[PDB]
Formats: structure tokens, sequence, C-alpha cells
RNA sequence: AUUGUAUAACUAGUGGGCACAUGAUUGUAAGAAUGAUGUGCAAAAAGGGAUGAACCUUAUGAAACAUUAAAUAUUCUAAA
RNA sequence: UGUAUUAUUGUAUAAAAUGGAAGAAGAUUACUACUUUUAUGAGAUGUUUCUAAUAUUUAGGUAGCUGUGCAAUUUGUUUGUAUUGAAGUAUAUAUGUGAGUAUAUAUAGAAGAAACAAAUGAGCCGAUCUUG
């Protein structure tokens, strides 16, 4: 008799609550999508709030 | 109403000292099993002051200490202990 | 000084009479830790004496403190002839309550049953 | 479980206590874990440590003596316990061992001598 | 709470009698030791000798003026024996030695005044029976000790000389 | 112990009856069981002695076995003394050696423990090395020592040499007599 | 009385962390410095030297920074700088700069009477 | 038994070591020279071995109270 | 009662360079051998308060790597002080874990401070360091 435990994946946790860049509209951006994937039960929105949170190589291009 | 004694020395390693609790012997006790009734006493001990006039600072005996009757005694300003193998006394009122 | 313990009171305090100079009571109030039990006893009924806490004064630990003397009140007066009588009937107990107690040498306090 | 005790012999006493001994052990110091973190043990954490299968302190220990397939999940979810020194300390030495003149080893039944004191 | 004592000498270990003294002392009380002359030390007599004879080498090469003095008289070696218990160096021991006094045999001023003994350095009380042993002022004449004769004599002659209530109880009642 | 500063009526060693057995297995179900009596303080330290003798005589390993039931014996004293006679051998340095002492005590666990106190000076061992064969009572015309038949005579009196203070005090006058 | 001054009183210290050798030589300072030396016995922590500063000396955050009047002291320039000040009338007290004339400092204390602010900083 | 595991990018210091326990080679022998396994000092506090880099108990912020280990209980020195 | 061995144990064999080392005084019941109790005694281990990225889990550290902060000189913008007395210097008091800061009294006589950003010739006990 086992019992399995909940596995949180690392794409969806958050690290960093201010971003590094020295832009204003960003971080008021960044710290609406955060309020709202705490009390969220959609993954793909948690996925957006680690996304913004990141360097700009982290994020490239898409054609 | 008191019982004369002896501050003998602090509590005591070989090499180090523990400043705040110190030693008594109590006149006429010799045993463990004496020494227990003396617990929660008053003791008074009397130094000076500046100018002269009789300072008073009191404590709480906390337990025994040994097999002979040596009791261990808290008080408000620790002894200066150059007041070694002065005299103190002990109360007949218990505090809790 | 030997001292009768009539009636406890409220304020963690105890009423209490000691004995004059001539057939004549007062009363004080102390502490209960300032005290010393002994195993003679007299009876005295708890329902003849009253009490009043204004009436008596009390005395605390440090000496340098004048009290001040309160008349003395009538209901103490019929209590007096009701323990001065007491006192007339055991041998010898006015003189027991005269002499001031002493801690004996060479000997333990707490060995012997007082 | 036996051949790896036999290894580590020179820190470790060992033996088997009884049912009234093991009964005053987990109301004293007991800690669960719940989602890798301690708690207090209470009557509600037992509830999501087992989720919903236990609902009592005294099934725990019912569980361990009587050996059933709730062994291995009972028993880990307690932390190790933590105990104070021995009243009245040790007799011979801490070194050698117990059919030597010390303490460590295998004590059969008299490891009930040993845990009151530390408890 | 302070006594003062005075002390018998005779029939006690010279060794032992020092070890309970010098706990006496660092408490702060006083006391007086009478006839240091005839302490005991065991052993036979020819270990005793050596033993002394080997105290009686060390002295200094340089200057022996400021070198290891050895006492004679009987008193002031008993002295020596209490100051190796006693930290003389500091304060603390600098005090507890201006309580002590020795001197030898009885002198006149305590001819009234008692004595104590101590049950733990007795030597019928302390050891096995039956060894062999001496005396103190015994060994200190081959020493050097110009006078153990007039001291003998005097103290022992000193030694030899020693060897209406039915009314009131109802009045005041 | 009221009056002495040790336990001399009831020593640590104790007595203890022993039985053992082999673990059953496949080729060889119900073996043979033994019994023995060896002194020990507890079960456990005597569970390892007879342990190690069931080594030598047969090839049985101790990890093998199962320990069947041990039980203490105690005996209903009256306060005679008796005599005893101990046979046993004790390990020292060069070898082994066996030799033979007569005591007299009240019962044998007693018995047992003056033969400790001599051993502490003729041999000077530990008392673990000590292994003892057997304990008998002996009566009368047995006694191959002098010191057993010098005290078994009766009436006996012999004064004592008094040395011995009556005061837990520090200091007492001089006169007061120690008797 | 206030509450907050007696469990001020509860955390203080003595130790003062001088600079080690500062009393010798008169060249240095009794500013604190660390040793990185490699013999030195002051920076191993030997039992009978001086004692280093560490995080674990650090008083909580109600009872830091805290007058012994049980307030906390702000710096103004003006007679009209007190305005921000007004409402924290229990909890902050004003003091005068160093810099400010003896004229000018008369109309301070008329207008920290009237709104009911507390002055340390007189005459 | 372990809530993570796995993968990349960039960059510093070091390359004169010594000691204890177990077991060896050369040498008459060495606080001598040279290898093998484990742990230390270097870079590690307090208590005990009178004193000592490596011996014996023993994991780490500022303090107070009780229980022990190593070692001790005539006196210096706390404790029959 | 004595001759043979075995076990335990004592003495002789045993000699050096300034006055000596069981740590010392001294000990024959303070030495040696074997057991049980009592007590003293460590950032050890328990109980309570507080500080460090709801820590009932973690916290030493040479060479070395990274983060948060204090001191000095000059530049743009905003706010304010001063001949009823600015900068400097000398003594105290409070406050900060610490680099440090703020105020009070005496002396002296003409200019200096704070916030958001910028540029560096940007913080000494040592070098048989340089000048007085
Ligand atoms: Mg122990
Ligand atoms: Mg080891
Ligand atoms: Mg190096
Ligand atoms: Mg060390
Ligand atoms: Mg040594
Ligand atoms: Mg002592
Ligand atoms: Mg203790
Ligand atoms: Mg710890
Ligand atoms: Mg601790
Ligand atoms: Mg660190
Ligand atoms: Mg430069
Ligand atoms: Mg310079
Ligand atoms: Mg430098
Ligand atoms: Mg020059």
């Amino acid at each position: 008799i086992t019992f399995a435990k909940k596995i949180i994946p690392k794409s969806t946790v958050i690290k960093r609550k201010t971003v590094k860049s020295p832009n204003p509209l960003l971080q008021s951006l960044a710290d609406f999508y955060i309020k709202v994937a705490k009390n969220c039960s959609n993954d793909d929105i948690k996925r957006i709030a680690k996304r913004l949170t990141m360097s700009n190589k982290d994020r490239p291009v898409v054609r | 109403m008191f019982i004369p004694g002896i501050f003998v020395s602090h509590r005591r390693a070989l090499r180090r000292i523990r400043h705040t609790q110190a030693l008594i012997k109590i006149n006429n006790v010799v045993n463990k099993e004496q020494a227990k009734n003396y617990i929660g006493h008053v003791v008074v001990s009397k130094r000076l002051n500046d100018d002269k006039t009789p300072r008073d600072v009191e404590g709480v005996v906390i337990g025994v200490h040994g097999n002979k009757g040596l009791v261990r005694v808290k008080f408000e300003r620790n002894m200066p202990a150059k007041s070694v193998t002065n005299v103190v006394e002990v109360r007949l009122v218990k505090k809790e | 000084k030997r001292v009768f313990y009539l009636k406890g009171l409220d304020k963690n305090l105890v009423l209490c009479a000691v004995l004059k100079d001539g057939n004549n009571v007062s009363f004080f109030k102390i502490d209960e830790s300032y005290l010393l039990a002994t195993s003679t006893k007299i009876n005295i009924n708890v329902n003849e004496i009253h009490i009043s806490e204004d009436e008596v004064p009390l005395i605390t630990k440090d000496k340098s403190i004048e009290i001040m003397d309160i008349e003395n009140s009538e209901k103490m007066t019929k209590i007096e002839k009701s323990i001065m009588d007491e006192v007339r009937k055991v041998d010898y107990l006015k003189t027991y309550l005269n002499t001031p107690f002493e801690i004996d040498s060479s000997v333990e306090f707490y060995s012997q049953k007082y | 479980m036996k051949r790896m005790l036999q290894l580590a012999k020179d820190y470790i006493s060992y033996g088997s206590i009884s049912y009234e001994l093991l009964r005053k052990l987990v109301y004293k110091h007991g800690v669960i874990k719940v989602n890798d973190k301690h708690r207090k043990l209470n009557n509600e954490n037992i509830e999501d440590a087992f989720r919903g299968e236990l609902k009592c302190i005294e099934e725990i220990i019912h569980n361990i003596y009587f050996g059933t397939e709730y062994f291995k999940v009972c028993a880990n979810t307690l932390i190790p316990f933590r105990l104070k020194s021995p009243q009245g300390g040790f007799k011979g030495k801490k070194s050698k061992g117990f059919t030597e003149g010390g303490n460590l080893g295998n004590h059969y039944d008299l490891i009930g001598e040993l845990v009151e004191r530390m408890l | 709470m302070h006594k003062h004592i005075v002390v018998d000498a005779s029939n006690h270990v010279a060794g032992k009698l020092a070890s309970k003294i010098a706990k006496f002392l660092l408490e702060g009380h006083k006391v007086t030791v009478l006839c240091t002359e005839r302490s005991i030390l065991t052993g036979p007599l020819d270990r005793s000798i050596l033993k002394f004879k080997s105290f009686m080498n060390k002295r200094c090469r340089v200057n022996p003026r400021k070198g290891p003095f050895h006492h004679v008289l009987p008193s002031m070696r008993f002295k020596r024996i209490i100051r190796g218990m006693i930290p003389y160096k500091f304060h603390k021991g600098k005090e507890a030695l201006k309580n002590l006094e020795c001197h030898e045999g009885i002198p006149s001023e305590f001819i009234n005044s008692e004595r104590v003994m101590f049950p733990e350095c007795l030597l019928k009380y302390c050891n096995k029976p039956g060894k062999k042993y001496c005396l103190l002022g015994e060994l200190l004449v081959k020493f050097g000790w110009k006078h153990s004769k007039i001291v003998k004599e005097l103290t022992d002659s000193i030694l030899e000389k020693e060897k209406e209530l039915e009314k009131r109880l109802l009045s005041l009642k | 112990m009221d009056f002495a500063k040790r336990n001399y009526t009831v020593p640590p060693f104790k007595e203890y009856k022993l039985s053992a057995c082999l673990t059953p297995t496949s080729k060889n179900p119900q073996p043979q069981i033994y019994e023995s009596t060896i002194y020990a303080q507890n079960h456990v330290f005597a569970r390892s002695k007879f342990f190690k003798l069931l080594n030598d005589k047969y090839k049985l390993k101790p990890s093998k076995l199962v320990l069947l039931g041990a039980e203490e014996i105690k005996e209903q004293v009256t306060g005679e003394v008796k005599n005893y006679g101990i046979s046993f051998v004790f390990r020292c340095k060069k070898g082994l050696q066996n030799s033979y002492r007569e005591f007299r005590a009240i019962s044998r666990v007693s018995a047992l423990d003056f033969l400790f106190r001599e051993a502490a000076i003729r041999i000077r061992c530990k008392r673990n090395d000590i292994f003892v064969i057997d304990i008998k009572e002996l009566e009368d015309e047995e006694i191959k020592t002098g010191k057993v038949a010098e005290f078994n005579q009766p009436d006996l009196k012999f004064p004592v040499f008094g040395k011995y203070a009556n005061t837990r005090d520090l200091y007492v006058p001089v006169n007061t007599n120690l008797s | 009385p206030n509450p907050l001054i007696a469990i001020k009183e509860e955390f203080r210290k003595k130790i003062k962390f001088v600079r080690h050798h500062s009393d010798r030589y008169n060249r240095v300072k009794p500013s604190w410095r660390k040793p990185r030396g490699i013999d030195s016995n002051v920076r191993k922590g030997l039992h009978g030297q001086r004692k280093m500063p560490k995080i674990g000396y650090k008083k909580p955050d109600v009872v830091r920074y805290l007058l012994p009047n049980g307030l906390r002291k702000f710096i103004i320039h003006n007679a009209d700088d007190l305005e921000p000040l007004i409402c924290l009338n229990r909890t902050y007290c004003a003091e005068i700069a160093h810099s400010v004339g003896a004229k000018k400092r008369i109309a301070i204390v008329n207008r920290a009477k009237e709104l009911g602010i507390h002055v340390t900083n007189e005459k």
C-alpha cells in the first residue's frame, strides 16, 4: 500500500517577483498575471506568468 | 530571626567560573537530607554603599550542591568575589 | 513575639492579636508568609470575633515606618474578656507570651517539633 | 535488516520494547509529515497524511505492533524521535560492548531499562 | 561565627594534620598549634634521614644567599609544610597565613586554655596496627637543634599537674 | 545493607538455569535439547556465556540457536553457617590452571563471592575469567584444610582490638573517649 | 507611562567592539576593522581575546531606532516643515537642525505648541 | 532511503605537504628514506591528558535553566 | 613436619657532569589488585525568548567566488540654511550588530547642506617606504 505524491512541474513555479528590465510598463503587466495565477486552476495561465519574468535570451523570436 | 552562614566560593570548574550562582555553607547542616528543607528561603547579604550607609541585596535558594549540605543561591546583583569568607544570613520566610 | 492568629482576611493578609504591657491587645495585618506555626492552641470561636478592615492597621517588612494607633473598638473589649480569661486558665501562659522567641545554637532548625 | 545492524554496531544500541512503553513514546514525542513539512500531529493532520483511511492516533500504534500491510506507510510518516540524556547516566563506558561491560550492542529485552530514563 | 582554636599536636600524623588545617584557614578562622615536636612520621628512622638529607643538598650555585633556606626548629619546620597547601603568592593566600601561629612545647600563656584533637588524624584510628614510626623532634636533633632537653622538662611538669526554689517558682510564675 | 557498606548477603552474581536447542529445518526437524546452570548477573549475560560453551563441545554456531527458557533459582535461607568446597578453572597469563578451595558461608551464592575476594589478591584477574565447575555442601570428615577445621570446633571465644572512632565530627575536645 | 519603554530596556548590551591593539599605539584608531593575518588569535576566536560582530546581536524591528522617551526622531529645517508629521503626534518627535539661527528658532516652538508636537532640541 | 532529476554556458585558486591506527620494502638503527587502505592537521571552537598542530569525548547565531560523556573526589581545586 | 614442580609477588644485577621533579606539598588506609552506590563536570543533548532566504530541518572556515550597504572630490535638476553668526577643532550624550551618524557647550569669523541621476587621480600600521 503506497500513496503517490503530486508533482508540481518546474515550468509553472515562479522565482523572481521583480523584472530586471528598467521598464515601468512591463512591471505592471507582470504583477497582474501573478495576481491571477495564484487563484487560477488552469495550467497554461501559470506558464505565462513565469515567462514574463525571464530574460531576453529565454524568449526567442517566432516567425 | 536569622541563621548565620559563610560565603565559600562561586560555582566552579577547575578553570572556569559561573558568576551567577554562589555557594553558601549554612550552620550545623551536614547532610543532603537536612539541606532539602532549606529551599525557597530568602537570603539577605549586607554590603556597603558609597556614602558608607548600609545597603541590602536579597536572594532565593535554588537547590542543593554536593553531599555535605552546601547550598546554591541566586542573587539580584552578583557577589563581588572579594567578599569570600564573609558572613551572610538566612531568613525564615519562604518565597514562591 | 508569639501572636494569636485570629482570622484570615481576603487581601492575602491575616488578622492577628498581640498582648501588651497590662492585659491589653491590639490588631494588625501582615502576610501569611511572615509567620511560623506552633502546636499550642486555645479555643476561640470565629463568630464572636467581627472584622472591619479600616479599623485594623498593617505592618510592612521595613522597620522605619511610623504606625498610627487607632482608637480601641467597642467590639474588641467584649472579645478581650473572651481571650484574657483564656490566658489565666493554662498554667504559666502569661510568662510564655512575654519571653521572646530565640533560635538555639548547636541543633538544626528543622529537627525539632516546635 | 538484522545484517545491517550487525555492520553498524559501533554506534547503535537496539532491542525490542513492549506495548505499554510503545504507547508512551508516541503521545509525548510525535511529529507527522504532510506535504514535506513537520506538523503538530493532531486529529486533522492524520486525515491529510493517510488520505482519510486513518482518523485517530490509536490506529497507528495498532499497526506497528501487529505487523500489517500499513507498516511501511505509518513508520515512515514519523520523523525520528528526539530524547533526553538518561537520568542517572551510563553505568560503565559508552565505547565498549554490552557483554564486554559497556552499553553498545544488542540488548535483547533489557532495552526497556535504558529508554525509560532517556524518555 | 569564626572561632579561635588551640590544637594539641601530639599523637598526630604530620602530613595528615596539616591537610585539615589548611582548609580550616581558608574559611577565615584562627588557629594555634602547641607541642609540635611530638608529631609522628611513619616509616623507619633510616628512610626519614635519607629524605631530609636530599633536602639539604638543594642550594643555589651562583649566589647561595638567594637560595632555598633550610629551617631547623620544629615550629618553623611545621610552617613550611602548611605553606605547600596554600596559594601563598596571591592576595587570597597572603591573608590566610596571617592567622597562623605555632609554638615549641607549651608556653606560659596557654596553661588554662583547652585543646582539641582530630579523629581523622590520630595514629590509632588512621592506619593498620603494628608498624614502625618515629617522632619529629627526635629526628631534628641529628641535624642541629641546639635545645631538645629543656623543652622536655618544662612541658612534662605541666602535663603532670593536670592529670527557696518553690517560692521563686511561685512568685515569678 | 544497614550495618555494612556493601551488600554481602545478596551479591551481584545469581544462579540461572538455562536450556536451548537448534532452529528446525527441513533436513532435521525436532532436534536435541540441552540444559545447564551458569552464574551471572542477568539472563542476557548468562545467554552469552552458555552459548560459547555449546560452541566447544559440539559444532553448534550461536547464530543458528534459539533460547528456550531461563528461570532464576532462590534458596529459602535459615541462617546457619555451612561449609563449602569449590572447584574451578581460571585463566592467567601463561595458560589455564585448575585448583580447589574450601570456604564457609551461609549459601552458595554468598560462598561464591568469598572466592572473588580471595582471587583479587592471590590471582589478580577479572571476575569473568574464572569458570566454576561445581559448588557442593561438605559434610564433616571431608575437610582438607585446617582453616575450616579450626573454626568448626564449638564454643569459640576471642576478643577484638578496638580501633574505630564513634563520632563523625571534625574536632572533639581532648580526653573524650572514643570507645 | 508608555509600555514600550520597559520593553526597550530588556534589549541592551555593554559590548563596544573596540579594534585590537588600539590602546598600545596611537597610530591605530579605535574604529573597528577585521584582522586578516595568518597567526591571528582574534580571528580564530579563542577565549580571552576580543569579540567580533555577528548578526545574532541584532535587535527586533519594534525596538530598533527608539529614543528613551518612546518615540523616533525627525529633523526639520523650517517652521512650516512640521506639516507631514501632524497626524503622527504620538509616534514621532521632532528636533531642530544645528544650522538654524536663533531668530528663526523662536517661531518653531510657537508652531509646535498649537499642533501638539513634542520637541526635544531646546535652548 | 531519497521530492526532484537531467542538461548546457562562463571562470578562479592549487600541482614543496605532514601526523595517527593496520600491514609491508632497503637499512645494525633513527623524530631515517619510499609505497598500500581509512581518518585527521593544514583551514576546527569548548572540556580533559600539569604544559604540546595531529591523542580521548564532540558539529557549529546571541543568552538563561536542568541532564550526561572524556576525566576525577587529602589540600592547592568544584565533588564520600 | 619436610623435599620436587606450577601460579602470584619482593630484592640484587642498576655508573655522571649548575641545585630537583609522582605536576607539587607530602602520603605506608593519598601505593597496588577486584566490585557496587553518591556527587562534580563540555558551541554535547533537552525547555523558553530573540536575529538571519510561519527554518519543530539550515548557520565553523585559510586560498577563492557572489550579494546587500557606509566614507571622500567634482557635474545636471529640485528643496532649503546663514553676521542674534556658516566651514574647521576640542570634550560630553543618544543611536546603529558594524563601517558610521545626530545633538549639546566653549572657540573662531564667511560661506555651506539634503533627495533623483553622472564622472573618478575614490577609504592605510607595515614596503631596511618619501618629506617635515
Ligand atoms: Mg558514568
Ligand atoms: Mg576510537
Ligand atoms: Mg599553505
Ligand atoms: Mg583543544
Ligand atoms: Mg603528562
Ligand atoms: Mg573542595
Ligand atoms: Mg549535577
Ligand atoms: Mg547544539
Ligand atoms: Mg548546550
Ligand atoms: Mg559563514
Ligand atoms: Mg591612488
Ligand atoms: Mg602612517
Ligand atoms: Mg596590512
Ligand atoms: Mg627622518
